[PDB]
């Protein structure tokens, strides 16, 4: 099928496209939220915690810039369970209640079976609508959910990469959050925001990738740390040991005389289901499933259901449980080959345990140290370094630059590229704002229609 | 009758071995990746550590 | 003589000082030592006169 | 010095002072954004072995 | 003995193996003069049947 | 009711057909009637959390777990002392307790406790007029274990000012400040570990050592006298003898505990009050067996490496012998589900499991199989979710079938002809014949695994081509093969 | 406070130090540390005290 062949030379300019975006968006003025404060009060006392002090800053952040005359954007970088969740979850009410449409954009099935649980469970005393949309809903009641949105009905859509695919339009959008981005790219972050031009993107992450990073930390973005521990959090015990079926029976056996759960991260279809029989022969007092997305929605979406209702200890997973899955009684990692994870993944991976008063172990079973690579070496060095609360922003910092930040204006977040300067973006930018605000160049996109 | 040839033979069939471990690594590293049904015995083999 | 240096007098004291050998640090099992002396000097895969 | 063949020698000194240059640019990139005392620690000590 | 030695190689995920059948020395590209001549090496393209 | 309760000396009271989440309001039932303590002995620690989140469901009584070392038998890690200050609290408040539920495990019930002489020799009542010295509390403090710190956040450290101690006791969840004058305490103030201001104050409050072993130089002078007695010492710095002696802890010391004390850890059941009534889940003579088995597996393939070796498993664990020698002086109500027979100290309850109750979007009529048994039912039923918004997710499924459930707290709420709603952690329903009840959870509108992807039928296209396998191929006639293309036939041949 | 001039301190004692007499008290690792022992030293008082 000439898979040799390099085809053919930038089919599209993504330094333009993102350009106007960019010059749209920075031209016009967003909605200006009007926030209430005793109907406001309420929806915080549903929720059964306290907001730990640098919690109670990025939602003050958030609604403050929610509430001014400029559109917002921002990023939420805390650390992996320090409770990012809720200040979309804030967020979200304060948009629904003016009517607004938030749409929340997750890069994975699971992530949007789960936070369509968490949002409806929030919101189950208000007049708020939430529905999510994904290939795990039929391709009978998809069109319904279409509909119901564009007719204006549905006030939380959340969704996978299917919120961009050009049929999904939204009546009065005024809110989208976009919840752990490193894993999209540009295209499906602007996606979006070239059709409505001055929604507000807020933007939550636990080890952003380094062109978000860069851009946030030199000032086109508004940066919100949230490294505060919540109630019990501990430290997450990293071990990196070369691969040893003593070390991860006992390791599964610490855990299952405990009463948690294990994720055993395999990350290979073909051989998981070797895997797995293999490992219910080592440890026969484990209770064993597979779950990855390359087998049927139907059966996916019910083992995942089970691990929640504790109908089995072990699950043999893929990495599609990077996003972010909660299941607070899980408490043991163990990644089968971690060399090839990069360190976004494997803190990722990481963060997966702990989420409870309890404390939580991470295994990272490697190859024979002198078989790795030199790059694994380093990173694994890295992750097991930093086993600290609020370890991933220096983790992402240190990611950031290691690989360095890409093309500020173009796409590949990742990498050296030879970008063009900060100074050279703002001068670009408001030449091109300036010539857009006289003539007003219709938009791009619209041009597309 | 302690010290013992190593002509050209035994030498150079040794340093092929040695050669040849640096392939079977990186075969069985092909070999365990998934998706095996549309490889061929010279997509895992490369000839340049021999 | 040795066995009055001897400071073990079972065979599991002794292969877990072969292991402490070996390898100072990761705390012994049983397991752990009698494995790593049957594949120190007793395995085909990794012992080998020619 | 080249080696007529547009290749250029080794010059083990300028080796060594490029790699004392790296890690020092390195650590004073590292200070600037005021990283964990771990990682500062590590680059610290390989400077110090530079 | 060194295909013997190494091959099969076994799979770590257990579904495949890499199995050696035999070889063939190819005839050399040129011979002793013009390998002289030229200044390349006089050697034999080996071809094992995997 | 249904069935008496036992109170002797060791009478058992065996219950039968208790289906699954029926052993939940059983207990609690139990622990509504009985003017004591019930000590659920869960036959697996999975099991005591899941009844955790069950029982507190259906009742209003404490319904408290026992905070376990989450380590394994002779591990290398420490229990995480917060843990400790879990264990050590309830031990404190186990001899007097009068009304609720402790849910212990098997792996827990067979483990030996400190001497409750440790409880209160080393834990104590403060209150306001008390004479007690600057530096007398201090050492006090010190003897009784904790850490002399200057930031106290954690379980079981304390910092001094001069006239300013602030110790943050095992006893309460947070800190408190002394501001002592004239060796004598003027403020018992709560101070938060976020904001290090007061927010009240307490007349008396209790505080609790930081370890389950003492901790002062007496103790660790009987520590060596008990290992130099029991083991033998080598001497290298990380040996746990000279490392101890030295002054810090290993990771896993919780595990040579009984070294500290001098006399024998009682099996806790000494803890408990003197009417409890032992409520039994599954089996236990298959989970001791099964962990002392563990155990002794653990120990004789760990107790090698002479630096760090490991007590007798009988020093820390009981014996199921002697477990089973000890649950013989307490009454216990045994729930088992099967059939019991027929004689005194045994009850069958109807309990039967719940119908054929599913969801599927294959027919037209996805709530069939609802729709028809809620019309057949003449008692009322109760369908249980776990949590909020699952209830309008439930909500608005029932509303297809014309059904809007009214919410209840408590299970006796139920009418003779309703459809209700409560909310907590019940995986399973039941069809209580008895008073004709039926509980209805969320993982009973799923049913069984609907797997039916075996194979799809490939026999299509089949054709002359195929020719039905005869194998009369002549060399060299071309032959697709649907996974690769086409190559030429060559033969019949043999190999390994 | 305990701890005398030039005692060096483990990784986890340190931590123990720090937590326990976590005042101003001057422990540091490295270069930095050795550098401040011998720029905090007077060698004709110690030359007499010698
Ligand atoms: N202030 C708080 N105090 C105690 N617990 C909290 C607090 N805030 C959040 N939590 C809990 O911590 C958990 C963190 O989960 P959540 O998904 O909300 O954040 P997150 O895991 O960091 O986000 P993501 O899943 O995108 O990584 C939540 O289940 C929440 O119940
Ligand atoms: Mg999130």
């Amino acid at each position: 099928s000439r898979a040799r062949q390099k085809a053919a030379e930038k089919v599209r300019d993504v330094a333009a496209e993102l350009l106007d975006i960019y010059a749209q968006r920075a031209a016009k003025e967003g909605f200006a939220f009007k926030h209430d404060r005793e109907q406001y009060q309420l929806f915080c006392d549903s929720f059964p915690f306290e907001t730990t002090p640098d919690q109670a800053q990025a939602i003050n952040a958030v609604l403050s810039d929610m509430c001014q005359p400029l559109a917002m954007d921002r990023l939420v970088c805390g650390d992996v369970g320090f409770g990012k969740t809720e200040v979309a979850m804030r967020a979200a009410f304060l948009a629904v209640d003016n009517h607004k449409q938030v749409a929340v954009l997750v890069p994975t099935t699971l992530l949007a079976q789960q936070h369509y649980d968490n949002f409806r469970d929030r919101f189950a005393n208000w007049p708020v609508r939430i529905e999510m949309i994904s290939r795990f809903r039929s391709a009978k009641e998809q069109t319904q959910i279409l509909a119901e949105v564009a007719e204006g009905k549905i006030d939380i859509l959340i969704g996978t990469h299917k919120l961009l695919q050009s049929d999904v339009k939204f009546k009065d959008l005024g809110l989208l959050i976009v919840d752990e981005e490193h894993r999209f790219g540009v295209r499906h972050k602007e996606r979006i925001k070239a059709m409505r031009a001055n929604v507000d993107i807020l933007t939550l992450t636990a080890t952003p990738i380094p062109r978000t990073l860069n851009m946030a930390m030199s000032g086109m973005r508004d940066l919100s740390i949230i490294a505060t521990p919540p109630a019990r959090r501990l430290a997450v015990k990293t071990f990196v040991r070369e691969y040893d079926s003593m070390v991860v029976r006992e390791a599964i056996l610490r855990e299952i005389l405990r009463g948690g759960q294990v994720y055993y991260l395999y990350n290979d279809v073909e051989n998981i289901q070797k895997a797995a029989e293999r490992l219910a022969e080592l440890v026969p007092e484990a209770r064993i499933a597979i779950g990855h997305g390359q087998m049927r929605e139907r059966e996916l979406e019910r083992v995942m259901n089970d691990f929640h209702h504790q109908r089995f200890n072990v699950l043999v997973c893929t990495t599609i449980i990077e996003t972010g899955i909660d299941i607070p009684t899980a408490n043991t990692i163990i990644i089968e080959r971690a060399d090839h994870f990069g360190l976004a993944q494997l803190h990722q991976l990481r963060g997966r345990v702990g989420r409870s008063h309890h404390q939580a172990y991470a295994w990272l079973l490697t190859p024979h140290p002198k078989a790795m690579t030199t790059d694994a070496q380093k990173r694994l060095e890295a992750i097991a370094s930093l086993e600290d609360l609020g370890a991933g922003f220096a983790l992402a910092t240190h990611d950031l630059e290691i690989r360095g930040a890409g093309e500020l204006l173009g796409e590949e977040q990742s990498g050296s590229m030879e970008t063009i300067g900060f100074s050279l973006y703002m001068e670009l930018l408001e030449n091109a704002v300036d010539a857009l605000k006289a003539g007003r160049e219709p938009s791009l996109e619209d041009l597309t229609s | 009758g302690n010290r013992r040839i190593r002509s050209v033979g035994e030498m150079a069939e040794n340093q092929f071995r040695v050669g040849l471990v640096r392939v079977e690594r990186a075969v069985k590293e092909r070999l365990s990746l998934g998706d095996l049904d549309t490889l061929m015995p010279q997509d895992m083999i490369n000839a340049k550590p021999i | 003589e040795t066995l009055r240096v001897d400071p073990t007098n079972d065979r599991l004291s002794a292969l877990v000082e072969i292991y402490r050998m070996m390898r100072p640090g990761e705390p012994p099992t049983r397991e752990a030592a009698e494995s790593l002396f049957e594949n120190l000097f007793f395995s085909e895969d990794r012992y080998d006169l020619s | 010095v080249p080696l007529d063949g547009g290749r250029f020698a080794t010059s083990d000194l300028n080796d060594l002072y490029r790699r004392v240059i790296n890690r020092n640019n390195r650590l004073k990139r590292l200070l600037d954004l005021a990283a964990p005392d771990i990682i500062v620690r590590n680059e610290k000590r390989m400077l110090q072995e530079a | 003995a060194a295909f013997r030695s190494v091959f099969p190689i076994q799979s770590y995920s257990g579904n495949s193996e890499l199995q050696y059948v035999s070889y063939r020395l190819g005839e050399p590209v040129f011979d002793v003069q013009e390998c002289q001549i030229r200044g390349v090496t006089y050697s034999a393209p080996l071809r094992v049947k995997l | 009711y249904r069935y008496t309760l036992p109170v002797k000396a060791g009478e058992q009271r065996l219950l039968g057909e208790l289906t699954g989440a029926a052993c939940a309001t059983l207990v609690a039932e139990i622990a509504e009637r009985h003017a004591g303590p019930v000590v659920l002995i869960a036959p697996d620690m999975q099991n005591a959390l899941r009844l955790h989140d069950e029982i507190s469901q259906f009742t209003d009584q404490m319904v408290m777990n026992l905070a376990d070392w989450e380590t394994l038998p002779y591990d290398s890690f420490s229990p995480h002392q917060d843990i400790i200050s879990s264990r050590l609290s309830t031990l404190y408040q186990l001899p007097t307790m009068q009304r609720g539920v402790l849910i212990v495990p098997v792996n827990t019930l067979m483990q030996r406790v400190c001497p409750h002489s440790f409880l209160h020799g080393h834990a104590l009542v403060m209150k306001k007029g008390q004479r007690l010295s600057r530096d007398a509390l201090r050492t006090q403090l010190d003897s009784a274990g904790y850490r002399h710190v200057d930031q106290v956040m954690e379980h079981g450290e304390y910092a001094t000012r001069g006239a300013l101690l602030d110790l943050f006791p095992m006893g309460s969840e947070l800190p408190y400040r002394l501001d002592f004058f004239d060796d004598e305490i003027d403020s018992l103030r709560v101070f938060d570990v976020d904001s290090q201001r007061t927010l009240e104050e307490v007349e008396a409050i209790n505080l609790l050592p930081a370890h389950e072993f003492p901790t002062d130089k007496a103790a660790i002078e009987l520590f060596r006298s008990q290992w130099r007695d029991t083991f033998e010492v080598k001497r290298d710095p990380e040996h746990i003898y000279q490392q101890v002696s030295k002054g810090t802890l290993p990771a896993g010391i919780e595990y040579w505990q009984p070294l500290f004390f001098s006399e024998p850890l009682p099996p806790l059941f000494s803890y408990f009050p003197a009417n409890t009534l032992l409520v039994n889940t599954g089996d236990l003579e298959t989970s001791a067996e099964r962990f002392q088995a563990d155990t002794l597996a653990r120990f004789e393939n760990r107790g090698v490496d002479p630096m760090r070796p490991l007590l007798p498993p009988q020093s820390l664990w009981l014996r199921v012998d002697e477990l089973f020698s000890e649950l013989k002086n307490w009454p216990r109500v045994q729930l088992k589900t099967e059939h019991l027979p027929t004689k005194a100290a045994n009850a069958n309850l109807g309990f039967q499991k719940l119908p054929d109750l599913a969801v599927q979007a294959q027919q037209k009529a996805p709530l069939d199989a609802l729709r028809k048994f809620l019309e057949t039912f003449d008692g009322p039923v109760v369908f249980s979710v776990e949590s909020e918004g699952r209830r309008e997710a439930l909500g608005e499924l029932l509303a297809r079938i014309k059904i809007a459930p009214q919410r209840i707290m408590r299970l006796d709420e139920a009418s003779d002809r309703g459809r209700y709603l409560m909310i907590g952690a019940a995986e399973h329903g039941f069809v209580d014949t008895v008073r004709n009840l039926a509980l209805i959870c969320e993982s009973d509108l799923l049913g069984e695994r609907v797997a039916r992807r075996r194979q799809d039928s490939r026999r299509t296209i089949n054709p002359d081509t195929l020719i039905r396998n005869l194998a009369e191929l002549h060399i060299g006639q071309p032959v697709v093969h649907l996974e690769h293309g086409v190559g030429r036939y060559a033969g019949m041949t043999t190999l390994e | 406070t305990n701890l005398e001039r030039q005692q060096i301190l483990t990784e986890e004692q340190y931590l123990d130090a720090l937590e326990e007499f976590g005042d101003e008290f001057d422990a540091k690792m490295g270069a930095e540390a050795i550098q401040a022992l011998l720029k905090s030293m007077d060698l004709e008082q110690e030359c007499e005290q010698l």
